[PDB]
């Protein structure tokens, strides 16, 4: 997804960035399509949640203790699924 | 300053909506879903100072108990006030009696297994957000 | 420009607000009007001070589009009769007062602010708002 | 560097076709856009582009526009100057629909934002073709 179609639809900065990040989950080991939809969902995430607020960097930031089972550098399309499952737990059963 | 460190569970609270629902369950409350709803409401809201925390449980506590009351049929404060002069003359072995037939010991029971419950399940779970859960449901049935 | 974006912060709560009483049906709502004030409010300024300006002129603003929006009699009514309801012993007033407010809907808005509070922190309400906004929009056009 | 502020200006003709206020000619603005595509190197062209565009975008616009031409106006124009203060603020009240302009500020706010993340002059270009495409079958 170099695809001619994201330079022709997205602005120069915009797109470099992108770029950036799918190359860095191909050199991870990330299939084409697990990429892609990392991407996505990170789009995603980027547009629905505050990722500039302090919880979310201290949560960003406890990536590895909070979601061990999550390779933040190889997604996979089910990560959605495994964060959701994984958040639930940690809001509920988890203290100690 | 994030407002976040303020954000205190329900604590001792959760146990009182615990009651409460195991009542609705049994058909001894009348649950106003949106009133209670406001009181866990008032109850979460984020308090810097912990004067205010202090305030608050204050606060809370009459609150909380007329909540309790209202949800009840229990006759209101004035109806015991104006029948209150006749319940002056009866006999305190009638009194007795009367407390013995009106409190049932299987639901005191009841509460004391759910405190231990809570006292147990709190050490493992977060209570509140069942509590929480429960409660925007009601309130959604109450709504559909 | 990206940089000057700040979301619709307090005012967020505010069409939270409105929405709940359109649902209701205590509010006609406008919904070409709402989106213009929507927009104003989200327009990049680089300046601070601008954003000050703003905040002053969104309030009246404000205020003014949410009377607007309600069935409430406009300004010239009520000052007009107002001259009727100086008359009104103060137990009079305190009843009507306590006729017309709903303690349930204070308190329900009271726990739209504080979910709004809990949630503004784990997601962008402003996204949210911005999307029925449009969808109210749309729906009036079809 | 596309349209820059030009994208702006076909979203608010699109719109009003959309409103039926305007009668859309699209081989002209088809032109009019091929011309502002037109690939220049230097700053100082790019701004004599602007220049010369606004004049030409305006004309078109008006063209477009069911507005009595120019020369209806002066020809019409000394009867106006006969109407007094509150009569022009009348007629004008009545001829500026007020949830027309918000739209077009929303429009142009909307705009703002989306020009930040997505290419709005592919868009622009594809309605146009679209349009032009509707026009011949």
């Amino acid at each position: 997804m170099g695809s001619i179609l994201t330079r022709w639809l997205l602005i120069p900065p915009v797109n470099a960035r992108l770029i950036g990040r799918y190359r860095d989950y191909r050199r991870h080991g990330a299939s084409a399509f697990s990429a892609t939809l990392g991407c996505f969902w990170m789009i995603l995430a980027w547009i629905f949640i505050p990722l500039e607020h302090p919880r979310w960097q201290r949560i960003r930031a406890e990536h590895k203790n909070l979601y061990p089972h999550i390779n933040a550098s190889r997604p996979r399309p089910l990560d959605p699924v495994r964060y959701l499952i994984q958040t639930c737990w940690l809001l509920i059963g988890a203290s100690r | 300053s994030s407002l976040w460190q303020y954000w205190r569970g329900l604590s001792g609270w959760n146990f009182y909506f615990l009651v409460k629902f195991g009542l609705l369950w049994a058909g001894y409350l009348n649950f106003h879903p949106l009133l209670n709803l406001v009181f866990a409401a008032f109850l979460l809201m984020p308090l810097p100072r912990y004067s205010l925390h202090r305030l608050r449980h204050w606060i809370a506590l009459p609150i909380g108990f007329a909540l309790f009351w209202h949800d009840t049929w229990l006759p209101g404060p004035e109806s015991i006030m104006s029948q209150g002069s006749q319940v002056a003359g009866f006999s305190t072995d009638y009194l007795i009696d009367l407390v013995t037939r009106f409190i049932n010991w299987q639901m005191i029971g009841a509460i004391f297994v759910l405190l231990v419950a809570w006292l147990f399940l709190s050490q493992w779970i977060r209570i509140t957000v069942f509590v929480v859960a429960i409660l925007l449901w009601l309130n959604v049935l109450t709504l559909a």
